[PDB]
């Protein structure tokens, strides 16, 4: 009756390329994550993550370039600081902060993208349904 | 809004993983969708015709194509959307192949169908909120810059100049030419390197469209495809060219290259052109065939004795108090041609490079064998100056090595140049024998295999075994090379008079600093990265910057020149047009929402944001040319006063909302 | 007299010195600045009615600052946001403003976000041991003290007890006892730790004044060159008397400040663990925030909320007409403010639905602080997201010892 | 005074006791305290026992390590083969979890657990380190110059190799052990192929004595050609090979060298003034008397 709802927000220049490379190389993984594709992860506002979690994302993933490998010289440092602060907010509002993570996937790491997909799915399955969906009523 | 959804089968690549009929029916029942339809190859001419007919018939506001990746087929379907009466940017893709089919092929079909329905729903939600953009066209300055004065830089500069574009040639060293100027002969044809290159050096030095700036570096670069504001450091050469002397007022001239200055200078230092084997004064030229024959002064080693100025006399070319001058130049495109250096092979201690006298590397051997080198072209042993009779060549020295000391790649030309050096010794010293300790002879190019055949015919010994270690005889200074003859099946101990290491090559010194100034990334190997490894080996991901030569990866002089002319052509494409279109992803400030806090200003790596006066209120101002569309500022601004043109917050939030719609 | 001096100060004018809570030095300095034309106006607090009513006042006539003299402990208001809204952010006129610790922190937050001109504003900071809501003070006096509240003349928190002076005598009750019974200082004042505003230009208080001047001298700490100039000018023109402070006074001032820090820590503890942990804290937060009627008083009163239009007003975040509003309303304030919350309590005390906005926000702020090391309201340090640094970002990723941002971040 | 558990394997106590005696005395003279290891055994000798069974090699080396773990001390060694066994098993079991688990459930049959809390040092490594006794401290402790003696160093193989598994730096031409011999006042000489194996490792000493002796004889020829008057070494295996094998070479071949073989601890004792009788130089196959005449 329950299937995890995981949302990914992946940059265009390394994480979308890595997911595309995994697909091209035919690396299988479970069909639980759906992606949004912004240009950089610097674009990811905090309110995007919080909006996802309040609509009912059982998990949220944000994937971007490695440090020093952003297409736009430093846009993922901003995203990293923002996601550290988001981890702190979710812990202090009492939602489980491991529902959220930020992975750094390069353009050539299709295998690592597959492993990230598998691990995110496993972690959310262990965690269970998000509590917001029943706390709303 | 009225959206059309067109679902490609990709010729069973997608229909063999999901139910295309079900996806199409779901798209029909989706809100805002006017028409939903499918085709086998939406990227083909009937597919574009299908899109255009649907647009005309159903009065479509936007188009959603559920197909392969945007990174593969945005231009195709944007042009298909334009041809049909829409804006190109009323279009959005739903990647349901490379992120649904190819990853959910096996044993899971209704799950892939549900994922496809979700992706189509999110794409439709974004496209129902996209609106019209027009790409920005920016003028292109009609100059070009070439950093590097090697063969690849000189070829690119000559190509651009003869195409008519004014070109700057920046070289850090006092002369152009590069490594090929150090080479003595060239494989596979055995031509003299300077003889074949001097004609082209003279062309570069005389061309009216080339601004040859030797002994100069690139301090900083800012700008974009349109205008690059490049600041150059004119290092204190210490000697004036005739033009500069006349400008400063000395009618008698500047430097004519007589040599009296270096005849009287008392300081003696190693010559970097001769890899240190030869002396040169504090005021010097590398070799007698340098293109600007202008006699740099080495200020780190000059003692300001003033004998040089007395020798120069009325020419008055020497200014011992000269300082680093800075110049700012505006250019349209830039070509990077930084070349390479030899990997430090003293780290491989088993081959006693620095510790045994008679172990040298291949550029030192090339200078020793050249007739213009420290010797009279006579190869002699460094230990005692006697002529060798047995010479060993250690191929793969520091290459195809996964131990962390050497390089894991092949340096491409080291098998060929070792064959050349074996030929040169066997023909220059009568009765000398060349031993090549090899592990995969790689003679792949045109006439290379024939060159290999000819060298074996002249009588070089080919021992298939990577050298294990080298011991030096204590008295004769001879070198005992220990390896196994893998084909013979026995260990060997070959005693040679001279050992030559075919060392790996690595990016030149400072190349990483320069490519970070220009915004270029690096490869896995450490060389500069190209836009697409197959179909675009010259351009980089940053627009207006192009690669040429060994700086992108090791190559022979033929391949280097082909790459250099390719880069010159790519750099000429936007200059000849004079216009270039930027991608309309810019940030646009909504002024009657900006509060003027100024906090976003420091979040732009490109300094596109600033605080300015509009209607008395201090608001933020975007230099739309400098913006690159990253979105950092617009993801920061708390009040939502920054709009990202094709990835607006309402659009992204509509995608999120559509994902959670059930 | 020079940027660090600790002084005793009282007013030369006997009437100013009587009406001051201590020696009248804040009212002598403000009067001098106004009448010598350092400043074009003065923003101070005066009683509008009974001493429970504190009304902010812009004063240009130097004859009206004797009315501003005295400290109102029921003045729970915040000044700097009024200067931005109705005095054009002090962008054209110099002001001299008397401010508590929260009012100095708010000045610095708004100056970080470029909403006021601290080059123009002069901040005379007062020590603050806490403020009481006026109506809660009335109920306190009616019930616990057994007095008719209209009888009280003056009332002050001195030595950790609530002294009131009425007709008949004076009384006193320990503020800790009152706070256990459900009265006393405001919640954020119990959690506050900005006791001596050393970020202001002058810090005035009754702590560290000992002996023959225990009620007729103000302890002044000169915290900047601008304050040194104001004090030296006032002393030379003869509106203010200056004697160097007593070292024993300095020592016990330090001890009282430190004890107030410890008490603030204890209340921070008991409150933040009173909110709960895990999914219980989410049900507390969500059930409380389901009461919000979207009056936007918290947004309009917060010093850190400076946006022309709040994102809580944008239809793609919050549905315009749905009144049992989403938790997104308060998530958007936790995301935007919690990194720099000065714990002023205005959001909590202006809420018609009695939602613990300040408690939630400060509970998040304290550990955003121990995570990033950024203390709000102390100086011109840019906000954490307005200044991201390459080396620091590398540092926090390496400290996690991990290839992502997933775990090994908290203890 | 730093304190270390003294492992003391098989050959030093049972064939060359002067080596261990001088080890204790000289280490105490410099600032080091060598404590007996309680019931230590053969470090499962890496060649002759690792060639048979790696799992029992791991188990016995781990037992030797957990003895000193219970002692709460750092191991100090004087043998390159013992260093291989002890240090390398310590390093492997500090990082490989399934091997830790396997060794622990083998050791649980004798009420004994490995947790990986101590470090293993060679005594010459300690003598070379600067925190612990350094080269200057060795020079200070030396009281008899031992001048006018040519001394050839044999590093061995298990101390320094492979360099991807150790931390002693260059294996092609190290000079650190030459500095310790130069501290004593004896001039260390360089010979051809100085980094060659002595031939006794891996059980070859037992399996094919002629092969091992040919490998040793190559070294002895090079050393005599250089002109050495003694061979210092940091391994009782290598000392046994260079000492017995000279006699076996004299009998199986017809080669005579008569080159004394001494452990570095024995030379350090000679430098610090210990007597030849107190060093038990009479227990070596090759007479040390010419070298003693030269340096005394
Ligand atoms: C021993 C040896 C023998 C060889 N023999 C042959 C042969 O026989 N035939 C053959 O075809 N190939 C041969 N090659 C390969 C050949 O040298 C290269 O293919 C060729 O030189 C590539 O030229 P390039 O212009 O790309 O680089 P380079 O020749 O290295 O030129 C780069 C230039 O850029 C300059 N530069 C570097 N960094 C900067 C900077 N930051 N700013 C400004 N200027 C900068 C350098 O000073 C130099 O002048 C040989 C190579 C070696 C090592
Ligand atoms: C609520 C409150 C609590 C305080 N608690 C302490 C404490 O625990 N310990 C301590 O040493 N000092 C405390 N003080 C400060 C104390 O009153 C100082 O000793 C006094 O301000 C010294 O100034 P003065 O008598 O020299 O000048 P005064 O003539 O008293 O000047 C006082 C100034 O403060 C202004 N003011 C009055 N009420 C407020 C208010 N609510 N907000 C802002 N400004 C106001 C007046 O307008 C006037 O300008 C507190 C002050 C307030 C307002
Ligand atoms: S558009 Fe993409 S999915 Fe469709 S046929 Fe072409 S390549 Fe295949
Ligand atoms: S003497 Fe003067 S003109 Fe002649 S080479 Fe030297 S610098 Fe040039
Ligand atoms: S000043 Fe003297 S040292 Fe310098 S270049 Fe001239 S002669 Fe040589
Ligand atoms: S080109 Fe030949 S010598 Fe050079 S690395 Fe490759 S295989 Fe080795
Ligand atoms: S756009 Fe936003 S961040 Fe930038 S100045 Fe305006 S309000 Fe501040
Ligand atoms: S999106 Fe914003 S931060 Fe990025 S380049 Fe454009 S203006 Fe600068
Ligand atoms: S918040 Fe702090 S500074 Fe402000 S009134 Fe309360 S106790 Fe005083
Ligand atoms: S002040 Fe209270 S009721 Fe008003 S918007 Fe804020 S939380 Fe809601
Ligand atoms: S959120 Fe509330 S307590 Fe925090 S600074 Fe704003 S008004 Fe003050
Ligand atoms: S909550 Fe955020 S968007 Fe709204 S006013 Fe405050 S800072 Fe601005
Ligand atoms: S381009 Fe991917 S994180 Fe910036």
């Amino acid at each position: 009756d329950w299937k995890p709802q995981i949302l990914a927000i992946i940059c265009n220049w390394c994480s979308y390329a890595g997911a595309d490379l995994a697909g091209g190389a035919r690396i299988q993984y479970p069909p639980t994550v759906r992606a949004i594709r912004v240009m950089c992860t610097g674009r990811v506002d905090m309110l995007f993550i919080l909006k996802a979690f309040v609509e009912g994302a059982d998990g949220v993933l944000v994937s971007g370039c490695h440090f020093g490998d952003c297409h736009y010289l430093e846009g993922n440092y901003k995203a990293a600081k923002r996601m550290f602060m988001i981890k702190n907010l979710l812990r202090n509002i009492g939602l489980d902060d491991r529902r959220f993570r930020m992975t750094f996937v390069s353009a050539s790491e299709g295998a690592k993208w597959g492993m990230v997909m598998e691990d995110v799915t496993n972690t959310i399955k262990e965690l269970g349904p998000s509590p917001i969906k029943e706390f709303k009523k | 809004p009225r959206i059309g959804v067109f679902v490609c089968h990709c010729g069973t690549n997608i229909a063999g993983s999901m139910s295309i009929d079900d996806v199409v029916n779901y798209a029909k029942t989706l809100p805002y969708v006017a028409v939903a339809d499918q085709y086998q190859y939406m990227c083909s001419t009937p597919g574009q015709k299908k899109i255009d007919d649907a647009i005309k018939e159903y009065n479509l506001t936007g188009v959603v194509v559920a197909a392969c990746s945007p990174r593969l087929h945005e231009p195709t379907f944007r042009t298909a959307t334009k041809e049909g009466g829409l804006n190109p940017f009323r279009f959005e893709m739903a990647n349901i192949r490379e992120q649904n089919s190819w990853v959910h092929m096996h044993g899971m079909w209704d799950e892939a169908t549900q994922k496809a329905k979700d992706q189509v729903r999110m794409a439709v939600a974004k496209a129902a909120k996209l609106e019209d953009l027009v790409p920005k066209s920016v003028p292109v300055e009609k100059t070009a810059m070439v950093v590097g004065g090697g063969v690849a830089g000189m070829q690119a500069a000559l190509d651009l100049a003869s195409a008519g574009i004014k070109t700057y040639l920046i070289e850090r060293t006092p002369t152009i030419g590069g490594r090929m100027s150090q080479l003595d002969k060239t494989f596979p044809t055995l031509d003299c390197s300077q003889c074949i290159l001097t004609p082209k050096m003279v062309d570069v030095g005389r061309h009216p469209n080339i601004e040859m700036m030797t002994y100069t570096e690139v301090e900083k670069v800012e700008g974009y495809i349109g205008n690059f504001d490049v600041t150059l450091r004119k290092k204190a050469r210490g000697v004036l060219t005739p033009t500069e002397a006349t400008a400063k007022g000395i009618v008698g001239g500047g430097c004519n290259g007589c040599g009296d200055c270096s005849a009287v200078c008392p300081v003696i230092k190693p010559n970097p052109f001769e890899m240190g084997m030869a002396p040169r004064k504090a005021i010097y030229i590398y070799h007698a065939q340098v293109m600007p024959l202008i006699y740099t002064v080495d200020f780190d080693s000059c003692v300001k004795c003033g004998l040089c100025v007395e020798a120069c006399g009325d020419k008055k070319a020497i200014d011992l108090e000269m300082q680093d001058e800075f110049i700012t130049v505006k250019v349209g495109t830039a070509v990077l041609a930084t070349g390479y250096e030899l990997f430090p092979i003293e780290n491989k201690r088993e081959w006693g490079y620095k510790q045994f006298d008679n172990v040298i590397n291949a550029l030192e051997f090339e200078r020793l064998i050249c007739a213009s080198g420290p010797t009279g072209g006579h190869l002699v042993r460094p230990s005692d100056g006697k002529t060798p009779m047995k010479v060993g060549f250690v191929l793969c020295a520091g290459s195809r090595d996964n131990t962390g000391i050497g390089k894991p790649y092949c340096s491409r030309f080291c098998c060929m140049y070792s064959l050349k050096h074996a030929h040169q010794i066997m023909e220059k010293i009568p009765g000398a024998v060349a031993y090549l300790f090899y592990m995969d002879i790689r003679s792949f190019g045109k006439m290379y295999e024939e060159f290999y055949y000819r060298i074996q015919h002249e009588g070089a010994k080919f021992i298939r075994g990577r050298v294990a270690n080298v011991l030096e005889d204590k008295e004769t200074k001879n070198l005992h090379v220990f390896t196994e003859d893998t084909l013979l099946g026995r260990p060997v101990d070959v005693e040679v008079d001279l050992l030559v290491l075919a060392a790996a090559v690595q990016p030149n010194e400072g190349a990483n600093e320069l490519r970070k100034k220009f915004g270029v990334s690096a490869s896995q190997d450490g060389w500069m990265l190209e836009a697409h490894p197959k179909l675009n080996p010259c351009g980089t991901t940053t627009a207006g910057v192009f690669l040429a030569g060994v700086c992108q990866g090791p190559k022979d002089i033929p391949d280097t020149v082909a790459q250099a002319e390719g880069a010159a052509s790519a750099a000429s494409i936007p200059i000849h047009m004079g216009e270039v279109e930027l991608e309309p992803y810019f940030a646009m400030c909504i002024d009657e929402l900006c509060a003027g806090c100024g906090m976003c200003v420091n979040l732009c790596p490109y300094s596109a944001l600033s605080l300015g006066e509009k209607n008395g209120r201090t608001v933020m101002v975007v230099t739309e040319a400098k913006c690159k569309g990253c979105g950092t500022c617009g993801g920061f601004c708390p009040g939502g006063a920054i709009k990202m043109q094709h990835f607006t917050t309402p659009q992204i939030v509509a995608q999120i909302d559509a994902f959670f719609a059930g | 007299a020079a940027k660090g001096d600790m002084l005793y100060a009282w007013a030369k004018d006997a009437e100013i010195q009587k009406k001051g809570e201590c020696g009248g030095a804040v009212t002598a300095l403000l009067k001098h600045a106004l009448e010598t034309k350092m400043v074009d106006a003065v923003v101070a607090i005066k009683k509008g009615k009974d001493l429970y009513d504190a009304v902010p006042t812009v004063i240009t006539n130097p004859e009206d600052i004797i009315q501003t003299a005295g400290s109102l402990h029921c003045g729970t208001l915040l000044i700097p946001k009024l200067i931005k809204k109705y005095l054009n952010g002090a962008k054209d006129m110099k002001l001299a403003v008397t401010c508590k610790g929260c009012d100095a922190m708010a000045f610095y937050e708004l100056a970080k976000r470029n909403q006021i001109n601290l080059d123009n504003i002069i901040m005379i900071g007062v020590n603050c041991g806490g403020s009481v809501s006026p109506v809660t003070a009335r109920k306190m006096i009616s019930n616990k003290f057994g007095v008719d509240p209209d009888t009280v003349h003056k009332e002050e928190i001195d030595k950790g007890q609530f002294i009131i002076e009425y007709e008949g005598g004076h009384k006193g009750i320990k503020i800790d006892e009152l706070e256990e019974e459900g009265y006393g200082r405001r919640s954020n004042c119990r959690r506050c730790k900005m006791k001596i505003p050393r970020q202001a230009d002058i810090a005035a208080g009754n702590w560290g004044v000992i002996g023959d001047k225990a009620g007729k001298a103000t302890f002044l700490e000169i915290c900047s060159e601008k304050g040194a100039n104001l004090v030296n000018s006032a002393q030379s023109k003869g509106a203010l008397e200056i004697s160097p402070a007593d070292p024993k006074g300095i020592d016990i001032r330090a001890k009282v400040e430190k004890a107030m820090f410890n008490l603030g820590d204890e209340w921070r503890h008991r409150d933040f663990e009173g909110m709960g942990k895990g999914k219980d804290r989410l049900k507390l937060m969500m059930s409380e925030s389901s009461k919000c009627i979207k009056c936007y008083a918290c947004v309009e009163a917060c010093p850190i909320c400076y946006c022309i239009e709040c994102s809580t007003k944008k239809p793609w975040y919050i549905a315009p007409g749905v009144l049992p509003t989403s938790f997104m309303f308060h998530l958007i304030r936790f995301a935007h403010v919690s990194d720099s919350c000065i714990n002023c309590g205005q959001c909590e005390e202006l809420c018609p639905m009695e939602i613990p906005n300040a408690l939630f926000m400060h509970s998040q702020q304290v550990e955003i602080e121990k995570m990033f090391g950024h203390i709000p309201g102390q100086d011109m340090t840019p906000p954490i997201h307005a200044f991201v640094e390459e080396k620091a970002e590398r540092a926090r990723l390496d400290a996690t010892g991990t290839d992502s941002i997933y775990t090994n971040i908290f203890t | 005074m730093h304190e270390y558990a003294f492992f003391l394997g098989c050959i030093a106590p049972n064939r060359y006791p002067g080596c261990e005696a001088s080890a204790i005395k000289t280490s105490e003279k410099v600032g080091i305290k060598l404590l007996p290891l309680k019931g230590a055994s053969c470090c499962p000798a890496p060649g002759a026992f690792g060639s048979i069974d790696l799992n029992v090699w791991y188990a016995m080396a781990a037992r030797n390590l957990v003895l000193a773990e219970e002692m709460k001390k750092d191991i100090a060694l004087i043998c390159n083969g013992c260093y291989k066994s002890i240090w390398e098993v310590n390093h492997i079991l500090k990082h490989n979890d399934e091997l830790r688990d396997n060794v622990n459930e083998v050791l649980a049959e004798i009420d004994m657990q490995f947790k990986g809390t101590i470090d293993v040092w060679h005594l010459a490594e300690l003598y070379y380190d600067d925190k612990v006794c350094g080269v200057q401290k060795i020079k200070d402790s030396v009281t008899t110059p031992l001048s006018g003696a040519k001394v050839a160093a044999h590093y061995g193989c298990h101390l320094m190799k492979p360099k991807k598994e150790r931390h002693f730096g260059d294996t092609e031409n190290p000079m650190w052990f030459e500095e310790l011999i130069g501290a004593l006042g004896a001039e260390p000489i360089q010979y051809r192929n100085k980094m060659q194996c002595c031939g006794a490792g891996g059980g070859v000493r037992g399996y094919d004595i002629v092969h091992a002796l040919d490998i040793t004889n190559e070294k002895l020829i090079n050393i005599q050609e250089a002109g050495a008057d003694a061979i210092t070494e940091l391994c009782p295996f290598c000392q046994l090979q260079f000492d017995r094998g000279q006699i076996e070479i004299k009998e199986k071949f017809g080669d005579v060298y008569n080159i004394p073989v001494l452990h570095y601890n024995e030379l350090l004792g000679l430098a610090q003034g210990m007597s030849p009788q107190d060093l038990a130089l009479d227990l070596h196959a090759i007479d040390c008397t010419p070298f003693l005449q030269k340096v005394l």
